């Protein structure tokens, strides 16, 4: 999964 | 009066960039008590249903018919005849909306239009602004390079100002992401142990939980599960315990810890975190993140490759190959263990595929 970017 | 006006919705916006709602409270009440007795500058209409739009953006990020689909509505019906900075507000805006929608292709098409305008964009913690959202969508297109190259400008600009400490730890987010994308898990973790002390200070508890999902994904990487279970598990908690519980970013939360509970071969635990992501999924409306339980149900307890299959090729119609290549890589790892390497071939290829396409 992406990581958290926000 | 109409200078007046406008001036106090740059006002408006430089607050809410500072994340400061109780200014971004006060400047909205006054813009919304001026434009009573203004005169039908449809530009200034505009201009403030973009901010009101914005300020919307920035308390759902804080707590989360809604207020943006009707704010967007009266966005969209006066996209006529746009110029100046007002244009690039306009698609900036816009490519923000449909970022969140998981609409990666129109955010990205928005954003390329908000770039050409960027010389107009005197304000360099505006620019700063840009380049983090564009760096952003370059993260989750695993636009690797790209990313880099837009998250320097804007950590650059952020620290050379105060205030922005929120802006700041998502751009440290950004680039220790980057880095886990190299390979580089070793690299990565000093910019998301920063992340977390800055975001204790603030005591911001998304933040805190997105520094530990982030971290988490490190040990992960570097097949530490025990501690990546560790990780993912307490910014769970930190989600659930603060008003987050319903944020549609738990879900990737619980779809790595439910992944690395199946890897941990504990089994049964393993289906107690699928289950509660799939309920989750089904309840907060997003489809994109049930189909990543689905994927994860489907490989470790269902070997129904086919809908393995069925999965890869939504999210890559979803325009998501970085997952795909994660999921189509769990598969050929697990089928590897269980020595159907026949099939476990089949996977690889795809993660060979996904790779190529990203590259493109």
């Amino acid at each position: 999964r992406r990581g958290h970017t926000a | 009066s109409s200078s007046k006006v406008g001036v106090k919705i740059n006002e408006w916006y430089k607050y809410i960039r500072l994340f400061s709602v109780p200014d971004s409270e006060i400047l909205k009440a006054e813009v919304e008590e001026e434009i009573r007795h203004m005169k039908e500058d449809h530009d200034l209409l505009l201009y403030y249903s973009l901010m009101c739009f914005r300020h919307q953006l920035m308390l759902d990020y804080l707590e989360p018919r809604p207020k943006i689909s009707d704010l967007l509505e009266k966005i969209e019906s006066s996209q006529t005849d746009l110029k100046g900075i007002l244009e690039y507000y306009f698609n900036f805006f816009r490519g923000m909306y449909e970022f969140e929608q998981y609409e990666y292709l129109n955010a990205i098409s928005f954003y390329k239009q908000a770039e050409r305008k960027l010389s107009l964009v005197a304000d360099e913690i505006e620019r700063a602004e840009f380049h983090y959202k564009v760096a952003e969508i370059y993260y989750h297109m695993k636009q690797t390079h790209m990313s880099m190259h837009h998250i320097v400008q804007a950590i650059d600009s952020y620290k050379a100002h105060e205030n922005y400490t929120v802006r700041v730890i998502q751009c440290s987010f950004v680039i220790g992401l980057n880095y886990l994308d190299m390979d580089y898990p070793e690299k990565a973790i000093p910019h998301f142990k920063n992340a977390l002390d800055k975001a204790r200070e603030i005591d911001m508890s998304r933040l805190i939980g997105s520094s530990l999902y982030n971290l988490g994904l490190c040990s992960f990487a570097e097949e530490a599960y025990e501690k990546a279970s560790e990780y993912f598990k307490e910014g769970i908690r930190v989600y659930q315990d603060n008003g987050y519980e319903h944020s549609n970013r738990i879900l990737d939360i619980l779809l790595m810890l439910t992944k690395t509970t199946f890897k941990m071969r504990n089994h049964s635990e393993g289906i107690s975190w699928c289950a509660h992501g799939l309920s989750l999924s089904k309840n907060l409306n997003d489809e994109i993140m049930a189909k990543m339980f689905e994927f994860i149900h489907a490989l470790y307890v269902d070997n129904d490759n086919e809908k393995l299959n069925s999965i890869l090729n939504y999210l890559e119609l979803k325009s998501m190959l970085s997952d795909v290549e994660d999921l189509a890589s769990d598969a050929a790892k697990y089928y590897n263990e269980k020595e159907d390497h026949k099939v476990a071939v089949a996977y690889y290829e795809k993660v060979l595929y996904a790779r190529k396409q990203i590259q493109r």
